[PDB]
Protein backbone atom coordinates (compact mmCIF):
# COMPACT_ATOMS: atom_id res chain seq x y z
CA UNK A 1 0.00 0.00 0.00
CA UNK A 2 0.97 3.79 0.12
CA UNK A 3 2.03 3.67 3.97
CA UNK A 4 4.70 0.29 2.68
CA UNK A 5 5.76 1.63 -0.18
CA UNK A 6 6.62 5.45 1.07
CA UNK A 7 8.57 4.93 4.19
CA UNK A 8 11.06 2.34 2.15
CA UNK A 9 12.40 5.20 -0.48
CA UNK A 10 13.36 7.87 1.82
CA UNK A 11 14.79 4.99 4.66
CA UNK A 12 17.30 3.62 1.95
CA UNK A 13 18.26 7.66 0.77
CA UNK A 14 18.52 8.38 4.30
CA UNK A 15 22.21 6.69 4.46
CA UNK A 16 23.34 7.59 1.20
CA UNK A 17 22.27 11.85 2.04
CA UNK A 18 23.93 11.35 5.23
CA UNK A 19 27.13 9.91 3.71
CA UNK A 20 27.33 12.49 1.01
CA UNK A 21 26.19 15.65 3.48
CA UNK A 22 29.80 14.01 5.73
CA UNK A 23 31.71 13.89 2.52
CA UNK A 24 30.60 17.38 1.53
CA UNK A 25 31.39 18.18 4.54
CA UNK A 26 34.86 17.38 5.40
CA UNK A 27 35.37 18.76 2.03
CA UNK A 28 34.98 22.56 2.76
CA UNK A 29 36.61 21.82 6.00
CA UNK A 30 39.56 20.57 4.85
CA UNK A 31 39.57 23.73 3.17
CA UNK A 32 39.93 26.03 5.88
CA UNK A 33 42.72 23.99 7.46
CA UNK A 34 44.54 24.29 4.35
CA UNK A 35 44.10 27.70 4.16
CA UNK A 36 45.50 28.19 7.81
CA UNK A 37 48.44 26.18 6.59
CA UNK A 38 48.89 28.48 3.37
CA UNK A 39 48.93 31.55 5.51
CA UNK A 40 51.08 30.08 8.00
CA UNK A 41 53.80 28.91 4.84
CA UNK A 42 53.07 32.25 3.42
CA UNK B 1 -3.47 -17.11 -0.41
CA UNK B 2 -7.41 -16.61 -1.94
CA UNK B 3 -7.90 -13.44 0.47
CA UNK B 4 -4.48 -11.56 -0.80
CA UNK B 5 -6.08 -9.52 -3.49
CA UNK B 6 -8.67 -8.47 -0.83
CA UNK B 7 -6.30 -7.84 1.78
CA UNK B 8 -4.72 -5.65 -0.71
CA UNK B 9 -7.17 -4.23 -1.77
CA UNK B 10 -8.41 -3.09 1.83
CA UNK B 11 -5.00 -1.84 2.57
CA UNK B 12 -5.55 0.31 -0.22
CA UNK B 13 -8.70 1.81 0.90
CA UNK B 14 -7.78 2.01 4.71
CA UNK B 15 -4.39 3.38 4.27
CA UNK B 16 6.46 0.89 8.21
CA UNK B 17 3.41 -0.97 8.98
CA UNK C 1 -3.39 7.59 8.79
CA UNK C 2 -0.99 4.68 8.34
CA UNK C 3 0.48 6.22 5.62
CA UNK C 4 0.98 9.60 7.59
CA UNK C 5 2.57 6.92 10.32
CA UNK C 6 5.04 5.46 7.49
CA UNK C 7 5.74 8.77 6.51
CA UNK C 8 6.63 9.81 10.19
CA UNK C 9 8.86 6.82 10.52
CA UNK C 10 10.93 7.52 7.10
CA UNK C 11 11.30 11.36 8.16
CA UNK C 12 12.67 10.11 11.31
CA UNK C 13 15.09 7.76 9.20
CA UNK C 14 15.55 11.35 7.32
CA UNK C 15 16.14 13.42 10.45
CA UNK C 16 18.60 10.83 12.01
CA UNK C 17 20.14 10.90 8.51
CA UNK C 18 20.48 14.83 9.17
CA UNK C 19 21.73 14.39 12.97
CA UNK C 20 24.45 12.56 11.57
CA UNK C 21 25.49 14.80 8.43
CA UNK C 22 25.42 17.53 11.35
CA UNK C 23 27.32 15.75 13.65
CA UNK C 24 30.05 14.77 10.97
CA UNK C 25 30.33 18.37 10.00
CA UNK C 26 30.75 19.37 13.77
CA UNK C 27 33.60 16.47 13.87
CA UNK C 28 34.78 17.42 10.20
CA UNK C 29 35.61 21.38 12.04
CA UNK C 30 37.03 19.51 14.96
CA UNK C 31 39.56 18.22 12.68
CA UNK C 32 40.40 20.69 10.87
CA UNK C 33 41.06 22.73 13.81
CA UNK C 34 43.26 19.51 15.05
CA UNK C 35 44.89 19.56 12.16
CA UNK C 36 45.60 22.90 11.92
CA UNK C 37 47.24 22.57 15.47
CA UNK C 38 49.38 19.83 13.43
CA UNK C 39 50.39 22.13 10.76
CA UNK C 40 50.64 25.14 13.46
CA UNK C 41 53.03 22.39 15.52
CA UNK C 42 55.48 20.90 12.71
CA UNK C 43 55.53 24.93 11.06
CA UNK C 44 56.93 25.69 14.45
CA UNK C 45 59.16 22.76 14.43
CA UNK C 46 60.37 23.99 11.06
Amino acid sequence: LAAEQEAQHIVAAARNAKMARLRQAKEEAEREIAEHRAQVER
Amino acid sequence: GEFFSSALTSAAAQQKL
Amino acid sequence: MVRFIRQEAEEKANEISVSAEEEFNIEKLQLVEAEKKKIRQEYERK
